[PDB]
C-alpha cells in the first residue's frame, strides 16, 4: 500500500554475525518518488521455488517478506550520518536459498533501473564484506570485483594474507551457483575448442560457436566483452521457465567462460 | 494469653423455634454473645456444616408438644454430635410446655431417662430443662445459670483431658491474627493476600512451616476463617463462612438440573472466576449440596422426591434374585446422600447408560432385564429399626453389581459413621420359590462358609440351597476370571521353613504355583473377609509393570497369591554387593521407582513409605525389562513438613522421600542409611534437610545431572519441589546417563586448544589474552594453574612422547612462528625450535609435523625435537602464501586440508594426490564448497568440514569423487541465532558412530552406516570449540568437549564415549515396558 | 404330529411314563394323593384312579414280553413303590419300601433312585411279587445328596448332587466325576447345584437344577468340554423367560431339545454346538419332554407343560 508511511519496525533477525549475511549495496543521492512504487511491484515476484506467502512487511520504501529462519530477503532505502548519498540496502542470508532470493532481487532492481531510469546507466554497485564477525565492514565496486572474478581467487588481503574470502559470499549473484540444478555448467563436459570452424553465428554480445557439451553438440554463445555476466544471466531469465519443442533449450549455462550453452540440431 | 471465648451450638429439627429461644436468652446464624463471650451459631435449618466440615457447648431443643416422637428424631443429631466431639457437654431442652399436658413432659422425661440420659452411644447429655414458651421463663433463668456454669464445667473437664480451661493461653500472635482478620472489607471475600497482610502486621508467627499451620488451624477451629484442606480452592483461598452458608444454601433452593443453567444464575447472582466456578462446583459436592451426574448435570439430592417411584422388577420367583439387608437403629445425618454419591459410579461392565431413577431414599439402575439393581430403604411394621434392601438378580453380572454396593456401603460406614461398626447385617433365601423368606445373619452363614457346606434345613435335610445364592460375595465369586485361585496349581505347606514373615493381617508363606515362586498372603483370623475383600479392591484396577501384581485369590483358605521377588530388597543389596550395583543398574533402577510412582499418583494413590526395604529386585541384569518393583502399594525417611506432624500427605511428600532415595542409590555405601544407627542425628537431619555433598563426603565417583536432580528434588517448599511426572522425564535421559564430569573453568578464561596426556591431567592454551599462556587442568583435583610461557598466542599443542627415553615434551606452536618445546617432567627444560617463517597453525606427532600459515610443512625427525635450535628432517610446500595448512589427519598415509584441496603423504613425504574439491560446487553452494578446510576425518571414506560450512562432505578418495553431503541444518530443522548450523568440529569413532559438533550448543550423533541421526545432543552450552577423544587414567575412553558459555564463561564437559548405544538401548528399554504396561491393563 | 392335547382344567402332572408298543400314564400332581391318571391317545381320552396315600414322583414301565405282561411302577413320596399290571389294574405288587422317598425309576432289572442318594435294584420278574426284596442296594449319597438321574445311554450315568457317577454291568462305580470343579467357567451359583438331567453321546449334558447353562462334559478324560448357554440364545431371541433349563432330550442326529421353564424350546446342534431353531410360545411354562414312538411308529416329542386356571398341555411333536 502506497499509503504507508517509511516506518522501519524494529524485527530481530536470525543470522546475526556478519558472516550470515550477504550485503549488496546501490548508491545514488536520490530514486525520485514512484521508484519504490514499480519496485515493490517487481519485489512482490520473488520465489525460489520456481528454480509460499511468508509474513512480508512493506515499509514504503522497501519491504521485509520474511521468508523463513532459513532464508529471508530485506529489500529498501538507506542513509548514513555524513552520506547524504542515499542507497538501496540488500539483506540476505548466506546461503543459496538466500543467494537466489538475492538474485531475483538485485535484476528487478536493474530493470527498474532500465525502466524507471532509461539511459541513466550513479547507481554505483558496492558489495559490503568483512574478515571477521563483529568487525567493520568495507565496500568493493562491483567492476573491481569482476575484474577479480576473471582471476578466480580469494579475496586476499595483500598486508595480511592470513585473511582471505571466498568472493561469492563477497557477491553470490557474481557466480551463479543459484541456477537450476540441471543447467550448473559442467567444465569438465564442455569439449568447446572456440576454433572459427565451430562458428555457427554472431550477435551484439560476442559471438555463436559450438561444442560437444557432454558429447553432444551444442551451440555456444559467447559474451566476447560487451557487457558479458550480466546479459547471460538476463538471457537465463528468459530461457527459465521457457518449454516448447520449436525452441532452443538451455543446455547448462557457465557463469566461469561467459558462454552460454544451447540447443543444437 | 487466657483467651476467653468459645462457640455455642444450637441444634434440632425443624419447627422447634430454638431461634427465639436464644434471642430470649441473650443455614446458620452467627452471633456473638457476651457474657465470657460465646460464639453462637444457630443451626435453625438443615446447614450440613454439622457433618460436612466438622470448644464448643451443645444446646440441643425440641418441641415438647410433638412428644417422644421427636425425642427419638434427636437420636441422630446426638449420634452425630458423640461421633465428632463425644467429650463436648449438651444441654438438652424441652419447648412449647405451655400447650403441652405434663403427662407429654413426664412421658418425655422417662423416655429420656430410658433411652438417652443412660445410653450408651449418645455424648451423655449433661443436663435438662422444660420450657413454657419463649417469651420468657424461670426454667430460662435456670437455663442461663446452667449453661454458664456447664460450658465452665466442660473446660473444666477439657483441662482433665485436654488440657485446657475457659482461659487457656494460646499464642497472643494467633489472637492478633484473629483481630487482623476481622477488619477484613472484601467484595468477594476469598483471600491469599494473607501473606501480605503478616507482612502488614510486622512479621509474626514466622515459622510458616510450623506456626503459621497452626494459626490455620486454629482459626478454623475457633470459627474465623475457612481453609477447604484435594480441592484447588483450598490453601490459598481463606473464605468468610457467610458467604459460604449463604451462597451454597440459596442455590439450594434457587429435581435435576444442568449445570450450565446453574452456571447462568450463578453469573448474575455472583460474578465468581470461571476457575472459582469450576471449585465452587467441586465445594456442592464436597457439602453435600449437588452431586456430579453427567459432566453437564447435578442431581440435588435435597429436595429429590421423597415417594419411590413405582418399579416394576424382572424377576419374581424367589430363586431369580439376591437380598440383602442392613437393620440400623436410624440412619446418620447425610447417610444417604453420601451413598448415592458413591453408587453412582456402579457397573457390570467395568472389568449402555443404565436408566437411572432416583428415590431421595435408593436408587435404581437398570442397565438390562440381565443385570439391573436396586437399593433403598424399606420399614416394617413392630420393627422401629430402619433398614437397607439391596436386590441383584441371580447371575455373574447380577454377582459383581452386588459386590460393589456392599463394598461402597461398607467403606462408607468405616470412614464417616464408626460407631456403628447395630449394622445388623441379613440375608434372605428360602428353600422352594413361593414361599416366604427366612433370616440368617451373614455371621452365621461365614460359619457355613467355612464348611463349605450347602445351607441345610435343619428339621428337614431335603431342603438344601448352596451359599453362593444366598451370598456369592462370601465366596468371592465376583473375580475377573483371570485371578480365579485354580487348587491344582498351588502347592504350600504352612510349614516354619517357609515363613517369610507376617503381620496384623496374618502370614505370608514361600509358596509355587504354576511352577513359579509366589508368596501367599493368609488372613489368618484376623476380621478377615472385610480385610480381604479391600485388598482385592486396591489390587485390582492397578496394573502397572512396576507393581507386585496379584496371581490369583482364593477364599477357601482365604489366600492372596502374588509374585515373589528373587533377588530380594534393595536394602540388601546395598549392604550386600556393591559389585552388582553398576552405573548401569543405579540407573535403571532410578527408572523403574519413577514410574510406579507417577502411576499411582495418576491414580490418586499416596504410598507415604518408600525406602529400600520397599524397593524389590527381580534380577541384576542390567539390560533386563524389568528389573525393580515397589512392594505393598496402596520412619526416620520423612519429609520435614509432613515430619511435622501438623500437615497432609499428598504427592509432593512423596516426591520428596523420592529424592532421599536417589540420594541412597548414588551412595552405594547408604551412608545416611548407616547415619540411622544414631537415629538422634538421623531424624533431624532430614528435618533440617542439610544434607552433605554426596560426592566430596562419601568418596562417591561424580555424576552430575543426578547431583543436581537430587538437589532439586528435595527443596523445603512443597511448592517448589518438582512433580513425580517430572522426575521422570529427566530420568527418561541417555545425556543423564552418560555425562559423567562437568568442570567449569574460571571466569573470563578462553582455551584455543586441547592436549590430554595419554597415561589425568590436561594441557590448556590460552586464546583469552593476546599472549602465550599456557594453562594446565588436573582431572583428580579438578585443580587449576596457568602461567605465561611465551610471547605471541598459542595457537597448537603436541604431546611429544618418547617413552624409550623415558620423557616426553608438549610443544607449543604460536602466532609468532615460534616452537616452545618444554619438558613434561621438567618445567624448567624450555627451549625453542627452529623458527617457522610464519605463524604455526596445526601440529601433529614419529615425526612432527608443523602446518604454518602459508601452506609449509616442515617434518622433524622424532628425537631431534628435544635439541634447541633444531632444525626439521624436511620441508615441504604444499600451499602458498594465501592457503595456509589447517588439519593433517591419519587414521600410514596422511591426508590433509590446504586451502580448497585434500593432500596425501606417502612414508617418504611425497605428495600421492591433490584433490580439488571445489568442484563440490556443482553440488550445494558454492559459498560453501568454496572454503577453506578445516578438518579431515579418514575412515572408509573422508569426510570434509570447510570454515563456515553447515555442509559435511564425503569423498570417495579410492576414485576422488563426491559421494553424498551432510546437511546440519536440516537435520536442526527438523527439531524445533542460535541454530547458525555451522560445523565446528568432526571426530569419529570405529562403531559408526559420527560426532558433530556445531556453532550453537548441539552434537550431531550420525550413523556411518547409514548416514542418519541417531539424536541430538543439546543445550550443553553456548558454542562447541573442540572434541577430542580420549582415555582417561582408569582406562575408560570419553569425549572431552570444550566449549564457550557466554560473561565469559567456558567449560570442559566429559562424556562416556557410549553415548550412541545408550541412546539406542535406552530407547528400546523404554518402549518394551511401555507395551507391556497396556498389555497388562489391557487384560483387566 | 403337533397334536395338541389338553388335559381338563387345573391338572397338574409330576410324573409320566408312556407305553412303547398309543397311550401314557400320568402322576396327579394337583391332587394331595397317589392318584394315576391314563391318557389314551388314539382317542384322546383321559381317565384316572386312586393308587397311594402319598404323591406319585416317578412312573415307569416294566415289561416282560416272555411273560406276556407289563406294569406301570409308581414310586411315591412315602418311599413305597406300587407295581400296578396295566393288562390288569387290580393286579397290583408292593416292592420294599425304601429308606426315604423314590426320585426316579428305570427298568433286565428296575433302578430306584431315592432322596437320601440310593438305588436300589429289582430284578425284573420281582415284579410279580409283593414285598419283594431288591437285587442290591447303592450307596451313592445321603439325606442332602439326593440321587434324581439314572442315565443309560451299557453303562448307567448317575446324576447326584453335584457328582456324576458311572456304574459297570455289576453296579460298580466306574466313574465318578465331581462337577465342582466347574466354578472356574460360567458362575458358583449354578455350578453348585443339583444335578438334574444327565444326557450322553460323546459327552455328558449336565442340567442343573436353576441353571441357564448346561455343562459339557468329556467322559474319556473326565473335563469339562464346554458350556451351554441357554440364556444367551433367548437374549438373541427377539419373568416368563427366566432361561432355567427344565429338560434335555437327544435324538442320535446331534438334535438336542432343552426346554426352559417358559414357553421357548431351544434346538440345538451338538456336532457344532450351534442353535438350530427356537419352538416358540408353545406353553406359558415347558415342564417335561419325552421322547416316543406312537401307535404309527410315528416318532414324536411329548412335551408337556402348563398353559396357566393350570392348563396341562401334551403336545404330541413331530421329529
Amino acid at each position: 500500500p502506497s499509503s504507508l508511511s517509511d516506518h522501519r519496525p524494529v524485527i530481530e533477525l536470525p543470522h546475526c554475525e556478519n558472516s550470515e549475511i550477504i550485503i549488496r549495496l546501490y548508491e545514488m543521492p536520490y530514486f525520485p518518488m514512484g521508484f519504490w512504487s514499480r519496485l515493490i511491484n517487481r519485489l512482490l515476484e520473488i520465489s525460489p521455488y520456481m528454480l509460499l506467502r511468508p509474513n512480508r512487511m512493506y515499509w514504503r520504501q522497501g519491504i521485509y517478506l520474511n521468508w523463513s529462519p532459513e532464508a529471508y530477503c530485506l529489500v529498501g532505502s538507506e542513509v548514513l550520518d555524513n552520506h547524504p548519498e542515499s542507497f538501496l540496502k540488500i539483506t540476505v542470508p548466506s546461503c543459496r536459498k538466500g543467494c537466489i532470493l538475492l538474485g531475483q532481487v538485485v535484476d528487478h532492481i536493474d530493470s527498474l533501473m532500465e525502466e524507471w531510469f532509461p539511459g541513466l546507466l550513479l547507481l554505483k554497485k558496492w558489495a559490503l564484506y568483512s574478515f571477521n564477525d563483529g568487525e567493520e565492514h568495507q565496500k568493493i565496486l562491483l567492476d573491481d570485483l569482476m575484474k577479480k572474478a576473471e582471476e578466480g581467487d580469494l579475496l586476499v588481503n595483500p598486508d595480511q594474507p592470513r585473511l582471505t574470502i571466498p568472493i561469492s559470499q563477497i557477491a553470490p549473484d557474481l557466480i551463479l551457483a543459484d541456477l537450476p540444478r540441471n543447467i550448473m555448467l559442467n567444465n569438465d563436459e564442455l569439449e568447446f575448442e572456440q576454433a572459427p570452424e565451430f562458428l555457427l553465428g554472431d550477435g551484439s554480445f560476442g559471438s555463436v560457436y559450438r561444442a560437444a557439451y557432454e558429447g553432444e553438440e551444442v551451440a555456444v554463445k559467447i559474451f566476447n566483452k560487451h557487457t558479458s555476466l550480466r546479459l547471460l544471466r538476463q538471457e537465463l531469465v528468459v530461457l527459465c521457465h521457457l518449454h516448447h519443442p520449436s525452441l532452443i533449450s538451455l543446455l547448462a549455462a557457465g557463469i566461469r567462460p561467459r558462454m552460454l550453452v544451447m540447443e543444437l540440431a | 494469653v487466657p483467651y476467653n471465648r468459645m462457640k455455642l451450638m444450637i441444634v434440632g429439627n425443624t419447627g422447634s423455634g430454638k431461634t427465639t429461644l436464644l434471642q430470649q436468652l441473650m443455614g446458620i446464624d452467627v452471633k456473638d454473645w457476651p457474657i465470657l463471650v460465646l460464639n453462637v451459631w444457630d443451626f435453625a435449618g438443615r446447614e450440613e456444616f454439622y457433618s460436612t466440615h466438622p470448644r464448643a457447648l451443645y444446646l440441643a431443643v425440641y418441641d415438647l408438644s410433638k412428644g417422644q416422637a421427636e425425642v427419638d428424631a434427636m437420636k441422630p443429631w446426638l449420634f452425630n454430635i458423640k461421633a465428632r466431639a463425644s467429650s463436648s457437654p449438651v444441654i438438652l431442652v424441652g419447648t412449647h410446655l405451655d400447650v403441652s399436658d405434663e403427662k407429654q413432659r413426664k412421658a418425655c422425661m422417662s423416655k429420656i431417662t430410658k433411652e438417652l440420659l443412660n445410653k450408651r452411644g449418645f455424648p451423655a447429655i449433661r443436663d435438662y430443662h422444660f420450657v413454657n414458651a419463649t417469651e420468657e421463663s424461670d426454667a430460662l433463668a435456670k437455663l442461663r445459670k446452667t449453661i454458664i456454669n456447664e460450658s465452665l464445667n466442660f473446660k473444666i473437664r477439657d483441662q482433665l483431658v485436654v488440657g485446657q480451661l475457659i482461659p487457656d493461653c494460646y499464642v497472643e500472635l494467633e489472637k492478633i491474627i484473629l483481630s487482623e482478620r476481622k477488619n477484613v472489607p472484601i467484595e468477594f471475600p476469598v483471600i491469599d493476600r494473607k501473606r501480605l497482610l503478616q507482612l502488614v502486621r510486622e512479621n509474626q508467627l514466622q515459622l510458616d512451616e510450623n506456626e503459621l499451620p497452626h494459626a490455620v488451624h486454629f482459626l478454623n477451629e475457633s470459627g474465623v476463617l475457612l481453609h477447604f484442606q484435594a480441592l484447588q480452592l483450598s490453601d490459598l483461598y481463606f473464605v468468610e463462612p457467610k458467604w459460604l452458608c449463604k451462597i451454597m444454601a440459596q442455590i439450594l433452593t434457587v429435581g435435576i438440573i444442568s449445570r450450565r443453567d446453574v452456571e447462568k444464575f450463578l453469573s448474575k447472582k455472583r460474578k465468581f472466576p470461571k476457575n472459582y466456578m469450576s471449585q465452587y462446583f467441586k465445594l456442592l459436592e464436597k457439602f453435600q449440596i449437588a452431586l456430579p451426574i453427567g459432566e453437564e448435570y447435578l442431581l440435588v439430592p435435597s429436595s429429590l422426591s421423597d415417594h419411590r417411584p413405582v418399579i416394576e422388577l424382572p424377576h419374581c420367583e424367589n430363586s431369580e434374585i439376591i437380598i440383602r439387608l442392613y437393620e440400623m437403629p436410624y440412619f446418620p445425618m447425610g447417610f444417604w446422600s453420601r451413598l448415592i454419591n458413591r453408587l453412582l459410579e456402579i457397573s457390570p461392565y467395568m472389568l449402555l447408560r443404565p436408566n437411572r431413577m432416583y428415590w431421595r431414599q435408593g436408587i435404581y439402575l437398570n442397565w438390562s432385564p440381565e443385570a439391573y439393581c436396586l437399593v433403598g430403604s424399606e420399614v416394617l411394621d413392630n420393627h422401629p429399626e430402619s433398614f437397607l434392601k439391596i436386590t441383584v438378580p441371580s447371575c455373574r453380572k447380577g454377582c459383581i453389581l452386588l459386590g460393589q454396593v456392599v463394598d461402597h456401603i461398607d467403606s462408607l460406614m468405616e470412614e464417616w459413621f464408626p460407631g456403628l461398626l447395630l449394622l445388623k447385617k441379613w440375608a434372605l433365601y428360602s428353600f422352594n420359590d413361593g414361599e416366604e423368606h427366612q433370616k440368617i445373619l451373614l455371621d452365621d452363614l461365614m460359619k457355613k462358609a467355612e464348611e463349605g457346606d450347602l445351607l441345610v434345613n435343619p428339621d428337614q435335610p431335603r431342603l438344601t440351597i448352596p451359599i453362593s445364592q444366598i451370598a456369592p460375595d462370601l465366596i468371592l465369586a465376583d473375580l475377573p476370571r483371570n485371578i480365579m485361585l485354580n487348587n491344582d496349581e498351588l502347592e504350600f505347606e504352612q510349614a516354619p521353613e517357609f515363613l517369610l514373615g507376617d503381620g496384623s493381617f496374618g502370614s505370608v508363606y514361600r509358596a509355587a504355583y504354576e511352577g513359579e515362586e509366589v508368596a501367599v498372603k493368609i488372613f489368618n483370623k484376623h476380621t478377615s473377609l472385610r480385610l480381604l475383600r479391600q485388598e482385592l479392591v486396591v489390587l485390582c484396577h492397578l496394573h502397572h509393570p512396576s507393581l507386585i501384581s496379584l496371581l490369583a485369590a482364593g477364599i477357601r483358605p482365604r489366600m492372596l497369591v502374588m509374585e515373589l521377588a528373587s533377588k530380594g530388597s534393595l536394602d540388601r543389596l546395598l549392604q550386600q554387593d556393591k559389585a552388582s550395583l553398576t552405573r548401569t543398574l543405579q540407573h535403571r533402577i532410578a527408572l523403574h521407582v519413577a514410574d510406579g510412582l507417577r502411576y499411582l499418583h495418576s491414580a490418586m494413590i499416596i504410598y507415604r513409605d518408600l525406602k529400600p526395604h520397599n524397593v524389590l529386585l527381580f534380577t541384576l541384569y542390567p539390560n533386563a525389562a524389568i528389573i525393580a518393583k515397589i512392594a505393598d502399594y496402596g520412619p526416620g525417611f520423612r519429609a520435614p513438613e509432613v515430619a511435622r506432624g501438623n500437615v497432609i500427605y499428598n504427592q509432593q511428600a512423596d516426591v520428596y522421600s523420592f529424592g532421599l532415595l536417589l540420594y541412597d542409590i548414588l551412595t552405594t555405601g547408604g551412608r545416611i542409611v548407616e547415619g540411622l544407627k544414631f537415629p538422634n542425628e538421623f531424624d533431624e537431619l532430614e528435618i533440617q534437610g542439610k544434607l552433605p555433598d554426596p560426592v566430596k563426603e562419601y568418596g562417591c565417583a561424580p555424576w552430575p545431572m543426578v547431583e543436581k536432580l537430587i538437589k532439586q528434588c528435595l527443596k523445603e517448599n512443597p511448592q517448589e519441589r518438582p512433580t513425580s511426572a517430572q522426575v521422570f522425564d529427566i530420568l527418561n535421559s541417555a545425556e543423564l546417563v552418560c555425562l559423567t564430569r562437568r568442570i567449569l573453568l574460571p571466569k573470563n578464561v578462553i582455551v584455543e586448544c586441547m592436549v590430554a596426556t595419554h597415561h589425568a591431567s590436561i594441557w590448556l592454551g590460552c586464546g583469552h589474552t593476546d599472549r602465550g599462556q599456557l594453562s594446565f587442568l588436573d582431572l583428580n583435583t579438578e585443580g587449576y594453574t596457568s602461567e605465561e610461557v611465551a610471547d605471541s598466542r598459542i595457537l597448537c599443542l603436541a604431546l611429544v612422547h618418547l617413552p624409550v627415553e623415558k620423557e616426553s615434551w608438549i610443544v607449543s606452536g604460536t602466532q609468532s612462528g615460534t616452537l616452545l618445546v618444554i619438558n613434561t617432567e621438567d618445567g624448567k627444560k624450555r627451549h625453542t625450535l627452529e623458527k617457522m617463517t610464519d605463524s604455526v597453525t596445526c601440529l601433529y606427532c614419529n615425526f612432527l609435523l608443523v602446518g604454518t600459515a602459508d601452506g609449509k610443512l616442515a617434518i622433524f625427525e622424532d628425537k631431534t625435537v628435544k635439541l634447541k635450535g633444531a632444525a626439521p628432517l624436511k620441508i615441504l610446500n604444499i600451499g602458498n602464501v594465501s592457503t595456509p595448512l589447517m588439519c593433517l589427519s591419519e587414521s600410514n598415509v596422511m591426508w590433509g586440508g590446504c586451502g580448497t584441496k585434500i593432500f596425501s603423504f606417502s612414508n617418504d613425504f611425497t605428495i600421492q594426490k591433490l584433490i580439488e574439491t571445489r568442484t563440490s560446487q556443482l553440488f550445494s553452494y558454492a559459498a560453501f564448497s568454496d572454503s577453506n578446510i578445516i578438518t579431515v576425518v579418514v575412515d572408509t571414506a573422508l569426510y570434509i568440514a570447510k570454515q563456515n560450512s553447515p555442509v559435511v562432505e564425503v569423498w570417495d578418495k579410492k576414485t576422488e569423487k563426491l559421494c553424498g553431503l551432510i546437511d546440519c541444518v536440516h537435520f536442526l530443522r527438523e527439531v524445533m541465532m542460535s541454530y547458525s548450523g555451522r560445523v565446528k568440529t568432526l571426530c569419529l569413532q570405529k562403531n559408526t558412530a559420527l560426532w558433530i559438533g556445531t556453532g550453537g550448543g548441539h552434537i550431531l550423533l550420525l550413523d556411518l552406516s547409514t548416514r542418519r541421526l541417531i539424536r541430538v545432543i543439546y543445550n550443553f552450552c553456548n558454542s562447541v570449540r573442540v572434541m577430542m577423544t580420549a582415555q582417561l587414567g582408569s582406562l575408560k575412553n570419553v569425549m572431552l568437549v570444550l566449549g564457550y558459555n557466554r560473561e565469559i564463561q567456558s567449560c570442559l564437559t566429559v562424556w562416556d564415549i557410549n553415548l550412541p548405544h545408550e541412546v539406542q538401548n535406552l530407547e528400546k528399554h523404554i518402549e518394551v515396558r511401555k507395551e507391556l504396561a497396556e498389555k497388562m491393563r489391557r487384560t483387566s | 404330529l403337533t397334536r395338541r392335547i389338553l388335559l381338563p382344567k387345573n391338572v397338574i402332572v409330576e410324573c409320566m411314563v408312556a407305553t412303547h408298543h398309543a397311550s401314557i400314564w400320568l402322576g396327579c400332581g394337583h391332587t394331595d394323593r397317589g392318584q394315576l391318571s391314563f391318557l389314551d391317545l388314539n382317542t384322546e381320552g383321559y381317565t384316572s384312579e386312586e393308587v397311594a396315600d402319598s404323591r406319585i414322583l416317578c412312573l415307569a414301565l416294566v415289561h416282560l414280553p416272555v411273560e406276556k405282561e407289563s406294569w406301570i411302577v409308581s414310586g411315591t413320596q412315602s418311599g413305597t413303590l406300587l407295581v400296578i399290571n396295566t393288562e390288569d389294574g387290580k393286579k397290583r405288587h408292593t416292592l420294599e419300601k425304601m429308606t426315604d422317598s423314590v426320585t426316579c425309576l428305570y427298568c433286565n432289572f428296575l433302578l430306584v433312585g431315592t432322596a437320601d442318594g440310593k438305588l436300589a435294584i429289582f430284578e425284573d420278574k420281582t415284579v410279580k411279587l409283593k414285598g419283594a426284596a431288591p437285587l442290591k442296594i447303592l450307596n451313592i449319597g445321603n439325606v442332602s445328596t439326593p440321587l434324581m438321574c439314572l442315565s443309560e445311554s451299557n453303562v448307567m450315568w448317575g446324576g447326584c448332587g453335584t457328582k456324576i457317577f458311572s456304574f459297570s454291568n455289576d453296579f460298580t462305580i466306574q466313574k465318578l466325576i465331581e462337577t465342582r470343579t466347574s466354578q472356574l467357567f460360567s458362575y458358583a451359583a449354578f455350578s453348585d447345584s443339583n444335578i438334574i438331567t444327565v444326557v450322553v453321546d460323546t459327552a455328558l449334558y449336565i442340567a442343573k437344577q436353576n441353571s441357564p447353562v448346561v455343562e459339557v462334559w468329556d467322559k474319556k478324560t473326565e473335563k469339562l468340554c464346554g458350556l451351554i448357554d441357554c440364556v444367551h440364545f433367548l437374549r438373541e431371541v427377539m419373568m416368563s423367560y427366566s432361561g432355567r433349563v427344565k429338560t434335555l432330550c437327544l435324538q442320535k442326529n446331534t438334535a438336542l431339545w432343552i426346554g426352559t421353564g417358559g414357553g421357548h424350546i431351544l434346538l440345538l446342534d451338538l456336532s457344532t454346538r450351534r442353535l438350530i431353531r427356537v419352538i416358540y410360545n408353545f406353553c406359558n411354562s415347558v415342564r417335561v419332554m419325552m421322547t416316543a414312538q406312537l401307535g404309527s411308529l410315528k416318532n414324536v416329542m411329548l412335551v408337556l407343560g402348563y398353559n396357566r386356571e393350570i392348563q396341562s398341555c401334551l403336545t404330541v411333536w413331530d421329529i
